[PDB]
């Protein structure tokens, strides 16, 4: 009996989320394995892994070795013993199908218990970065399940191949992802067109993520990332002579700079070449769809403008959004960026927010639509009109006070 | 791929049951030629012949797959070149191979050579001060400069010469040493007798300096270096034609950990820039590698040579020493103002 | 710049006339070059 399911169907609408890169994703997929008590649908997503790679058609010859067996790292780790480090794990080749697999056991997971009740209906089925692949097949029919992690495979792959870390340094640290905050998205592509200027065709940063209002986010090659690091310092410090003499418009901007522990450039023309060699490894595989050249593009070069998007499924009025992202990722991205506008959101494989799915009562979170508290006008036995605040409906007066002077 | 054998029974010599067809040394180069070579390269040399290798291409992601297979970055290491001198006995290594058995061989040796029992004594990269770049193709050329056979077996020094494609000149010099151990011959004889040195016209002496200590893990498997070097030696493979030679187990590649330890002193005491900086490196192979090894270099500053600092490392796995390597390295360059 | 920013060296000669004109290249490479670059400012007097 899950309530939230109960509403869904009769009461509010519900929208599904999935997460990308960046998801710390194995300690996850480690838990997910512990905490799960049925291996039955590990034993085909197992089988299917071997077997897809095998008829493949398509080059794939450097591929194909260095992927791994998903069963035999699972029990080696459940050893407590055995696992690569954590810098051969996040490396796009193994780490892409990795984040695949644990978000569709966290599919599976909601699907044990309550299937009948917790099938289908979502209003839509959005995801971010390569979380988009394992949103499409889920609207499919569940035949389609490898398929996912058979992308993804192939994603990483490519992307690994045609572009991958050639350094690193512990300042920083120095990746191909970076994140600026509190600065607009035209002031963050205006030094960012500035330092482009001064760089070739080659190695260009740009704008993959914005994250929200003044927090967004820029890739490029590391070593050109470092570069644009430069100009936002020296405006910061020259700034701050600025801001001492006590002036606003004068002011210092306070910005937040720190790069990200991702270890390849996404959504960037660096990974152009991979596009072309990824579309023919779907089609040599019965992977044959005809949205796998479209998610692709959308991974690999185009960017993803994030918060238009989960905003405008948003905007058609669902009440509900889940995450199945390892560890909880875009779960909580989502959440400020649209806040009271009646939308909340429970991490999913999160055990707390899990405890208000399964339950009658612990379900309806609805967080607060902001129009909620919108003013009211209100009438007197004298027939006075007053305007109805917060503060009218304590005071009886009218809102608007003399301050002490 | 199959591999055959046969044996003969006489017990009129009960000591001796059982003896063995004399066909096998030849009954093995067959099969060992169909694996390896596949008739896929061709030219047919005697071991004095010289061993060509046709034409080789760099491609920007056999660039990747190497230094992301050998990788630093605990220590502050950046690796920088177009191609890593390292690269080298990627495209060598089929045609050195060949030498390994000949008529020369027939004369003055029984031809016995177990193929497992073959062991990497030394390995070296002598620049002609050209330095391997980026699209421009290259091809090149083996020479066995002696055959020898010692108190503990046959070994055979390989000269290799690499050369620019497009500009047709001849950029280094690579150098490999092999033992198989259980031959003698009238060729070249040596009992304990090899010696190899980097030698440079005007020289400086330096005093011990401490670099780096680094720490180095080993590949979960060897196929994957097996895939890009090109050697399948089921010995760092198959565990069951590791076990038949008496080995501690599917023993890493001498020739991974060669490049693994060269990429730290590549960017180490190498610093950002790598690339114009080592113009040669040797490396000696003191003992055997497990795959999951967790191994100790420590590189050193000794002396110098033509300007470039020559740069000592040593090898352990807790007491034990694995690789004895030193390095030819340019000082960071100087800009000087009056 | 435009061959590569990888590490530099300065080295300033003639003894004890060396502090100068890398003390001229220290407070340099501290205003405009910000960068964060790896730079060594050696000096024949002091630095030998």
């Amino acid at each position: 009996a899950h309530a939230l399911v109960d509403r869904l169907s009769a009461g509010e609408p519900y929208a599904v989320a999935f997460g990308g890169q960046g998801s710390a994703w194995l300690e996850t997929l480690e838990e997910l394995v512990s905490s799960a008590g049925i291996e039955s649908e590990l034993a085909t997503l197992a089988g299917e892994a071997e077997l897809l790679l095998e008829p493949v058609a398509s080059e794939l010859v450097v591929v194909r070795p260095i992927g791994f067996e998903p069963l035999q790292w699972v029990r080696a780790l459940a050893a407590e013993e055995p696992v690569p480090s954590d810098k051969q794990l996040t490396s796009a080749a193994v780490s892409v199908p990795g984040v695949l697999l644990t978000q569709i056991a966290a599919v599976r997971a909601l699907a044990r218990q309550g299937m009948d009740l917790t099938a289908t209906p979502p209003v839509a089925v959005a995801g971010h970065s390569q979380g988009v692949l394992a949103v499409q097949a889920l609207a499919a029919k569940g035949a389609k399940d490898v398929e996912l992690l058979a992308l993804a495979q192939l994603i990483g792959a490519a992307g690994t191949l045609v572009a991958r870390r050639r350094g690193i340094t512990v300042l920083g640290d120095r990746p191909p992802m970076v994140s600026v905050t509190n600065a607009d998205p035209e002031r963050i592509y205006e030094l960012l067109e500035e330092f482009s200027s001064d760089v070739r065709t080659v190695l260009p940063p740009v704008l993959s993520i914005r994250n929200g209002r003044r927090s967004v986010v820029i890739t490029g090659t590391p070593e050109q990332l470092s570069r644009f690091e430069l100009y936002c310092t020296q405006i910061a410090e020259k700034e701050e002579a600025e801001r001492k003499n006590k002036l606003r418009g004068g002011a210092v901007f306070a910005p937040v700079f720190d790069p990200v522990q991702v270890e390849v450039g996404f959504h960037t023309p660096r990974l152009s070449d991979g596009i072309e060699i990824v579309g023919r490894w779907a089609e040599t595989v019965g992977l044959d769809v005809e949205l796998a050249k479209e998610l692709t593009e959308s991974i690999l070069v185009r960017q993803v403008d994030w918060v238009d998007e989960i905003t405008e499924l948003h905007e058609a009025g669902a009440r509900w959004i889940l995450d199945l992202g390892p560890g909880d990722i875009l779960t909580r991205l989502t959440a400020p960026v649209i806040r009271g506008l009646g939308i909340g959101i429970v991490p999913a494989a999160t055990r707390g927010g899990q405890r208000n799915l399964f339950t009658v009562g612990a379900v309806p979170e609805v967080a607060r639509p902001w129009s909620s508290y919108a003013p009211t006008v209100v009438k007197l036995p004298d027939g006075s009109v007053k305007l109805e605040t917060k503060f009218t409906r304590l005071t009886g007066r009218s809102p608007i006070l003399l301050a002490g002077m | 791929i199959e591999i055959r054998f046969t044996l003969t029974d006489v017990v009129r010599s009960g000591g001796a049951p059982i003896v063995e067809v004399d066909d096998a040394a030849t009954a093995m180069r067959a099969v060992l030629a169909i694996a390896a070579g596949v008739e896929g390269p061709e030219n047919l040399p005697k071991v004095v012949d010289n061993t060509a290798t046709v034409t080789v291409d760099w491609d920007p992601e056999r660039v990747a797959d190497h230094t992301g297979v050998t990788a630093t970055f605990g220590a502050p290491l950046a690796p920088t070149l177009t191609v890593v001198p390292d690269a080298l006995v990627g495209r060598c290594w089929p045609a050195v191979f060949a030498a390994i058995g000949s008529a020369a061989t027939e004369a003055g040796f029984p031809v016995i050579e177990g193929l497992l029992s073959l062991v990497h004594l030394d390995h070296a990269a002598r620049l002609l001060a050209e330095l391997p770049k980026e699209p421009a193709e290259f091809t090149v050329t083996a020479k066995a400069s002696a055959a020898t056979d010692t108190e503990v077996g046959r070994v055979v020094p390989v000269s290799v010469e690499v050369r620019n494609a497009a500009d047709g000149a001849l950029l280094a010099t690579l150098e490999e040493r092999f033992a198989i151990r259980g031959r003698t011959g009238a060729a070249e004889l040596t009992d304990p007798v090899r010696a190899g040195g980097a030698i440079s016209d005007n020289a400086t002496d330096t005093p011990r300096r401490r670099r780096r200590d680094v720490t180095v893990g080993a590949p979960v498997d060897m196929r994957p270096f097996a895939v890009v070097s090109g050697d399948h030696n089921p010995i760092h493979t198959d565990r069951a034609a590791a076990l038949l030679a008496g080995l501690e187990g599917p023993i890493v590649h001498g020739m991974w950990l060669s490049a693994a330890a060269q990429h730290v002193v590549t960017a180490t005491d190498g610093k950002p820039v790598p690339p114009a900086k080592l113009i040669g490196w040797t490396a000696r192979f003191l003992g055997m590698v497990k795959p999951g090894d967790q191994v100790d270099f420590r590189v050193d500053r000794v002396g110098i040579d033509v300007g470039a600092e020559v740069l000592e490392v040593s090898a352990r796995i807790g007491s034990e020493l694995v690789m004895a390597a030193t390095a030819r390295l340019a000082a960071p360059k100087t800009v000087y103002a009056f | 710049a435009a061959g590569g920013l990888g590490v530099e060296r300065f080295v300033e000669i003639g003894v004890k006339s060396a502090p100068t004109v890398a003390g001229l290249a220290t407070n340099t490479l501290k205003l405009p070059e910000y960068s964060h670059s790896t730079v060594e400012v050696l000096n024949s007097e002091r630095d030998a």
